[PDB]
RNA sequence: AAGGGAAGCGCUUGUGACCAGACUUGCGCCCGGCGGAUCAUCCGGUGUUCUCACCGGUGCACUCCGCCGGGCUCAGGCCAG
RNA sequence: CCCACCCAUACCCCGCCCUCAGGGUAGAAACGAUGCCCUGAGGAGUAGGCGGCCGUGGAGGUCAGUGACGAAGCCUAGGGCG
RNA sequence: AACGCGACGAUACUACCCGCACGUUGUAGACGUAUAAGAAUAGGCUCCGGCCUCGUAUCCUAGCAGGCGAUUCCUCCGCCGGCCUCGAAGUGGCCGUCGGUAAUUCGCGUAUUGCAAUUUAGACACGCGCGGGAUCAAAUCCUUUGCAGACGACUUAGAUGUG
């Protein structure tokens, strides 16, 4: 049901029950995803399959970096500096985003944005988010 | 050393007493277990919603036998010499200082120990 | 200025344990989920998550809100409720009481 | 479709006294708010003298000693004899029972507060889909009245007001969907091509 | 020694009394009466129980007492009147009284911090009865001591995270 | 603290109160700074388990012993995915 | 008459205790050999039989045992082992 | 009914009413806790076209747990005032003012809660604080009465008077 370039609902999490994309699909149930940033306010970041739920809409993924994308999901993008930041934040101040985090977001979700304004209302349904609604009954819908 | 030997899990199958029968009743009968002889009581004969009877099958296991939690085997120490005793067993075997054993003794016994690794379980008592 | 909602798990009703007819055993208890009624839908939310939240009078860290959890074993029945087994046996005064059923680990 | 919801209110006429008090007894003992309405419209199956005979068979179980103490208090009002059913139906000597108790509400006549609200029904206690039709049936508001329930005549007055005031209430909504209708009419000749179109396939 | 140990001896006059021949239920009950309040009116109302104007209720050892309006006073129906208890009483509350000037306490603002009455050995009598039985009558004293006292984080990353929202916005 | 015509007892939660453990780092490497000669080998004596050691001598910067300022490996308690 | 469902200490799989039965364990780098390792089965119980462990007063030997920096005793909604 | 209910009088403090700061306060258990015709079922509904097995319906549902700004929109909510309405255990309508408001579109912010950890968020009740208005009460003991009485309990009377 997961594919590379297809819209997740993340249901656990600081972003729990909302869109993003799901990118590259890494090793040990490790999901690679983006809001985009500028769309729902999700970055760059790895979810879990057992905790996404996979929607058959697939966004148009050609034109986007693969080398970066396959560079970010080197397995330190994040663990390598989260020490310094944990040491850096711990009157209360949001702590600074890494440059070369601020750089991926933009190049992909340049490219990812470019490609989802093309089909209508694809971007504030990514920006909406997900809720259950009376009567909605998740063992026989389809998503 | 501190820590202990690997061991498989200490699992309890029951860890609350045994109580005699009808001693919450009577205050003459002490909570120590006795094997009922009636031949009509219902604790003998086993009735559902009785209290239940001591039987080989709530056995620890073998392993871990004798053991506290933390995984060492207590040894009653009264001295220097038995905690010498305990030297080669850091891992598996833990001080637990005699009740009758005076302060200047059982500070001895507490650096002898702490020399040694062998953890004593009651030297904080006196401080 | 939203005005929506943020339910993400679907609700059930703790009812009892499983029992006979004078025996019960706290070890898993009967979950009534809403709006599923068949075995079918049932095999659906097998395996989901569930928490009993509850509240309690010592805030201890941070929070006054205290929960327990487990997961959906198998159906009971025909009529879709499910048995559930969780890490310690429900308080038993939440028969008849709101559960959070959660959708996660999922394989949709 | 085995919903969730705070209250649920049952319009009780029609209804046969020992299934809906299993209905009502199950949901509340499941942790449901119940609230049933027109206990004199309630039903009972079999013939109205077998069901007077029952009562009177009742009426003679007393106590002997003190009646004013422990013997049966036999209450004549309708919507007392189907909460005995549901009390008979539910385990009422224990907490989780007087919780359930506590749970139900039952009243003759529809209040004040529940004549505003959306009165359900239960098919599955419903005389006209569960008595074959040539078998006859007895009403608890007439046997409570000749067993010395003393305000069928109070009822009976308040629910015409009632259905007075629901007349009127009805024909201010049937101005509101000719309102409605002919809104939906008069926009549908405008919005925009596509937009119809598409929520048509949809299937709104 | 007295039981209420946590009181420091300073600030607090205390008084006691031991082998005294007077009813042990009567004293509980009016030592019960009078707990917990000031000198004076306790005073007062023992002085009132000894004229029979006011009367102390019968709560635990209550048997057959008849009924007297003066027990709604007390939300009971059941009052009586122990003279000598009474007296016995304000003879120990005058004693501490006096302690209590000797320390130099203002006697005005003193309440009762505590009251206990114990059981003593028992006294014993006998007197002679038919059928060949001799009745004992133990008399039953008991111990009174008073005591009068001046009136007057490890959260978790994810809390830690949502409260540095909710503190930025 | 409990208490609508008994209490008391067993299994299993929950609340409140009060507590025993566990953990605080150990091991080994890459370095650098040190403080130093209990490295090797050989020679003499001694004791033994006849080939093993201890003493005394010889042996001093990529050799041996302890500390420090770092970096890395592994193993470490509780609950979980 | 048909279908599905509920559960007993019963029936099947796994873990743990104990008992019994069957094997291994010396030119000893060798053992609370009254020990240890492998394999299987079995577990209600009155009268009765056998075994092992717990406790009390006193005696011989030993622990170059404990103790006025506190023995024994007693109390304890404080803990550990069985 | 001594653990069924209503009406009214007076209610000193405590705090009686009013608004919020709330509460490490409680709850047999919020998470959209949305939805009034009546009556019949061998008939019924309707705008008078027609419709009725089917509530697998209608409403509602997008925005840092929902920001700031802008084209466009008069749509939908909320609070207070006036007129009326609701008594079966007491509410809703209209108008007005004021506040908020994606039906279309766009920019800037979300990052770090590190791969999930209840998304601590609702309601009513109760309690601590303030600052605005208002008032300055009773019962019991005691004495007395005999329409009452085993004792309680009850009818009575004590403040200036036909005491």
């Amino acid at each position: 049901s997961l594919q590379p370039g297809t819209v997740l609902i993340l249901l656990a999490g600081r972003f729990r029950g909302k869109r993003v994309v799901l990118l590259k699909c890494l090793d040990q149930g490790v999901l690679l995803v983006t809001g985009p940033f500028k769309i729902n306010g999700v970055p760059l970041r790895r979810v879990n399959a057992r905790y996404v739920i996979a929607t058959s809409v697939k966004v148009d993924l050609t034109g986007v970096d693969q080398a970066k994308i396959d560079e970010v999901a080197q397995p330190k993008y994040f663990t390598a500096e989260k020490a310094k930041e944990k040491a850096s934040e711990e009157k209360p101040q949001k702590k600074p985003v890494s440059s070369t985090r601020a750089a991926d977001q933009k190049a992909i979700d340049k490219a990812l944005i470019a490609n989802i304004k093309k089909v209508d209302m694809l971007a504030s349904y990514l920006a909406s988010s997900f809720s259950l609604r009376k009567g909605d009954k998740p063992h026989l819908m389809k998503f | 050393m501190v820590a202990a030997k690997k061991h498989v899990p200490i699992v309890k199958k029951r860890t609350k007493r045994f109580m005699r029968h009808q001693s919450d009743r009577f205050k003459c009968l002490d909570s120590a277990w006795r094997k009922p002889k009636g031949i009509d009581n219902r604790v003998r004969r086993r009735f559902k919603g009785n209290l239940a009877m001591p039987s080989i099958g709530y056995g620890s296991n073998k392993k871990t036998k004798h053991m506290m939690p933390s995984g060492h085997k207590a040894f009653l120490v009264h001295n220097v010499k038995d905690v010498e005793l305990l030297l080669m067993h850091n891992r598996t075997y833990a001080a637990e200082i005699a009740h009758n054993v005076s302060s200047r003794k059982r500070i001895d016994i507490i650096t002898r120990a702490k020399q040694l690794g062998v953890k004593v379980t009651n030297a904080k008592a006196k401080v | 200025p939203s005005e929506a909602g943020h339910r993400l798990y679907v609700k059930g009703r703790h009812l009892s344990y499983q029992r006979g007819r004078r025996n019960t055993h706290p070890k898993t208890s009967l979950i009534k989920i809403e709006g599923v009624d068949d075995t079918a839908a049932a095999n659906f939310y097998l395996g989901k998550r569930v928490a009993y939240v509850y509240r309690a009078q010592k805030e201890v860290r941070g929070t006054k809100i205290r929960v327990i959890w487990g997961k959906i074993t198998r159906p009971h029945g025909n009529s879709g409720v499910v048995r559930a087994k969780f890490t310690h046996p429900l308080p038993a005064r939440s028969f008849g009481a709101s559960v959070r059923i959660m959708l996660y680990p999922s394989s949709i | 479709m085995s919903s969730f919801e705070s209250v649920v209110v049952i319009d009780g006429k029609g209804h046969l006294l020992g299934r809906l008090a299993s209905i009502v007894a199950k949901q509340l003992l499941s942790g449901q708010k119940i609230v049933v309405v027109r206990c004199e419209a309630l039903n009972i199956s079999g013939e109205f003298f077998r069901a007077k005979l029952k009562y009177h068979a009742y009426l003679r179980k007393m106590t002997r000693y003190n009646p004013t103490r422990g013997g049966p208090f036999h209450f004549r009002a309708p919507s007392r004899i189907f909460y005995k059913a549901v009390r008979g139906m539910i385990p009422h000597k224990t907490a989780r029972g007087a919780a359930a108790l506590e749970r139900l509400k039952v009243f003759e006549g529809v209040p004040p507060p529940y004549d505003k609200k959306k009165k359900m029904v239960v098919p599955q206690a419903l005389r006209v889909l569960r008595l074959q039709p040539g078998r006859k049936y007895c009403t608890v508001g007439r046997l409570s009245h000749e067993v010395g329930w003393k305000y069928q005549d109070v009822v009976a007055r308040l629910e015409e007001r009632r259905k007075a005031k629901g007349a009127a209430y009805y024909e201010r909504k049937k101005l509101a969907a000719r309102q409605l209708s002919e809104a939906k009419k008069a926009a549908a000749a405008k919005v925009d091509p596509k937009v119809s179109e598409a929520l048509a396939a949809y299937g709104y | 020694r007295y039981a209420a140990t946590e009181i420091a001896p300073t600030k607090s006059a205390r008084a006691r009394g031991s082998y005294l021949r007077v009813s042990f239920k009567n004293t509980r009950e009016t030592a019960q009466a009078i707990n917990g309040w000031k000198l004076q009116r306790a005073l007062t109302f023992l002085q009132n129980v000894i004229d029979k104007k006011e009367a102390v209720p019968m709560r635990r050892y209550a048997g057959s007492t008849g009924r007297t309006a003066q027990g709604k006073q007390w939300g009971v129906s059941r009052a009586r009147w122990p003279v000598k208890s009474a007296q016995f009483l304000i003879g120990l509350l005058k004693n501490a009284e006096a302690n209590a000037d000797a320390k130099g306490l203002d006697t005005g603002n003193l309440i009762i911090k505590h009251i206990q009455v114990n059981q003593a050995p028992k006294q014993r009598r006998r007197t002679y009865r038919a059928h060949g039985r001799i009745n004992p009558y133990m008399s039953n004293p008991c111990h009174i001591e008073l005591i009068l006292t001046e009136a007057e984080s490890h959260l978790s990353s994810r809390q830690r995270g949502v409260r540095i929202r909710r503190a930025l916005t």
